[PDB]
């Protein structure tokens, strides 16, 4: 889901 | 039609399923139980079930899923014997040389193609130059990045993996223009519904990776190095603004500077420049039309320095949240930037490890630095990044003398890799 | 030694307590029950208790607290009779003229000093020019802003107020250099432990108000005007970045443009320029040393346009949270930017009101526009701000024909005020 | 407490  | 797949992590498994389903190769995989409890659990799990499995999360990616067996799982690199037409490197770029150098002469003489899945800038050069002692016409292929996001849900079943995302665009180059292997890979990408731009050279493809330009400023600064090596009073976050995270005008300038030093290096190899903003915004994570002017995105490369920085800062601020997520009833969006720093940690044998961020960026940046010297291009920003990282490593050793530490804390690593790049650049 | 205090809100009460405690004046206050249910509740409450009260929240401000009575509370402006040496205007700047014009000739001839507590740019001019018909040597004093934050806790006891904050610095100018009244006010500020810079003219003081430069871009744009006039699907916030709020590169540019048009106007009057960034950061809300370079703050006025904008954007982003608040155990700070827009609303007689933001900025900006014409300075940014606000007002009238609307929705307001400024600038 |  988050910034990678 | 034998393929040797170096790596047993999630990436290797995803790729192995693709080969299993879509190619005629007999697939052998290689881990490193001789130096990795992760590798040993994978080997033990595969031995038990006699199956690997890829699941997906989004049914858009059906064609990547599957249960499969391979021909042979090798426990360690040194066990590899026989002849393989194709070698796929699904390990981290810093291990390419160290791994190939453990294969037998017989194996190394047989190889026609080495395919590098997550290379850094300079990887093809290292690998071409190495393999040249054994082969007269080795073909080396570099991708920009791995095709997606794959992980293990459960550490105890590491032969079962989950691909959660697929990239919009990938790049690929070969030492051999429009080779059979390029065309096969292109047809495969089409089958997998993945867009693939074929570029002129492996080096061209290696430069289309946003992480090259972004991770070093983000992770190799005093704020971040403290969070990773020493810890913080309260949790801090990679993508947040100071004091919640490292992002600052200072950090954004360090990024522009690093990007330009890289653009000078690329002009030397006559590789096109990279519009870092366009990449970030059109290929990675989109922003709302109101946030950035389409002209500013398009023309980023020729805009004044201060304006390039402003636009980068603005970009980072715009993804503090996911602006395309569903806001809740108080108008609050998903906290997309709340990514913690992974700290140094003890493995299960009590050896201190440095996490991938910034372990792997030290290697990437060290190679960029070394290309730079050999071309006579100055890289003062790069140099400083490396100096900071070396300081933090030395400070940790002084501070943790009662602790067993991995080889990652040593200097100067990567001598073999550096020698090969040196040699490759004398010859062209 | 009679003082007439125009206004019965919290500001008027705080100021009245200061006069009561620290001056020799007999204090009369004036409301407007003839046109205000707020004014009527204040009058009714004071009539009942025969006392006003100021409380404080921070004991740093002890010297401002107190219970007091005044000599006379007038119910409406037209009731005022007799002679007053000093008039204090603790109403909103758009009512200065309309209020003085209701006083009697006898009252108006007696006045020596008019003290304007929250004037806009142009207020002294309006008030000096008006009072000139009645007095040959009227002294007019402008402050930059009210001294602090004062409110009513309980709407039902509006004679009891609470001063929660005191500003770090205030400015003041008089039509009469170093007058007795300037020196008395200076000695009073010292007694109240409030720093007061005396400047060369009232107009100089009127320009040291950050709101002049900032509110118009923040509130008179499509995003904000929609939130105030039409409403939103989910709550949005004044100080947040798009899409959570209006702040955008576009908005920051509109602010720089407006600030420069104002700096051109100020060069005409030979008033020093305002370093908007320094003001924001050293006088209003501080930021961490790491966020902004001290050289950039100091030299803001001579930095390139794009850099001035970058620094403003960066400033706003740095106060998304209060970086000096105590972070909680997840590293999260106080959400300092979560300020909702006040929407248009029906008073208790069902008349639609436009809230203070941007009601009052329409007046300020309309006056700045009018000075501009009279000086032959172009103000295209100002003009557009006003056009947008007029559009939103007209759109509301078309959309809400079954609704009773306040005079705030009309054009063209402020004719008297404009005529007086016109006259004052012909004469100098 | 908030921005004013
Ligand atoms: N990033
Ligand atoms: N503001």
């Amino acid at each position: 889901a988050h910034h990678a | 039609s034998k393929l040797l797949m170096i790596g047993t992590g999630p990436v290797a498994i995803q790729l192995a399923n693709i080969c299993y389903l879509k190619s005629d190769y007999e697939i052998d995989m290689v881990g490193r139980a001789s130096t990795s409890e992760k590798s040993k659990r994978l080997y033990q799990a595969y031995k038990k079930e006699k199956q690997f499995e890829v699941k997906i999360q989004n049914e858009a990616h059906q064609h990547l899923e599957g249960k499969f067996e391979i021909n042979r799982l090798y426990k360690d690199v040194k066990n590899v014997k026989g002849e393989y037409e194709t070698v796929v490197m699904a390990c981290t770029a810093d291990a390419y040389y160290d791994t190939l150098q453990q294969l037998s002469l017989e194996t190394l003489q047989s190889v026609k193609h080495v395919i590098l899945i997550s290379p850094t800038f300079g990887s093809q050069m290292i690998v071409e130059q190495f393999m040249s002692k054994f082969s007269q016409d080795i073909e080396v292929i570099s991708f920009s990045t791995y095709l997606g996001d794959t992980r293990i849900v459960d550490k105890e079943a590491p032969n079962h993996v989950l691909t959660t995302g697929v990239k919009k665009k990938l790049y690929m180059g070969s030492t051999h223009s429009n080779s059979t292997m390029c065309q096969r890979i292109s047809a495969l990408a089409e089958q997998l519904k993945i867009q693939l731009e074929v570029v002129e050279s492996p080096l061209h493809a290696e430069t289309r990776n946003s992480s090259l330009y972004v991770h070093p400023p983000l992770f190799m600064n005093d704020f971040s190095l403290k969070a990773i090596f020493e810890g913080t009073d309260v949790p801090v976050y990679v993508y947040k603004l100071f004091p919640e995270g490292p992002i600052t005008m200072t950090l954004i300038r360090e990024m522009r500077l690093m990007w330009k030093e890289m653009m000078a290096i690329l002009q030397a190899f006559r590789v096109p420049s990279v519009n870092l903003l366009q990449f970030m915004v059109k290929e990675n994570y989109p922003v709302r039309p109101e946030t950035l002017d389409e002209g500013d995105i398009e023309h980023f490369e020729i805009l004044p320095d201060i304006l390039q920085e402003y636009l980068l800062y603005v970009r980072y601020t715009a993804i503090l949240i996911d602006p395309f997520s569903q806001p809740d009833e108080n108008g609050h969006y998903f906290d997309f930037s709340a990514v913690p720093f992974k700290q140094v940690y003890k493995n299960e044998q009590d050896v201190v490890q440095i996490p991938r961020m910034p372990s792997e960026d030290y290697y990437r940046t060290a190679m960029i630095q070394h290309i730079g010297k050999m071309l006579g291009i100055k890289t003062p920003m790069i140099d400083q990044f490396l100096t900071r990282y070396e300081a933090s490593c030395q400070a940790y050793k002084d501070m943790h003398q009662d602790q067993q530490l991995s080889s990652q804390f040593n200097t100067n690593l990567f001598e073999g890799d550096k020698a090969l790049v040196t040699k490759f650049l004398e010859i062209n």
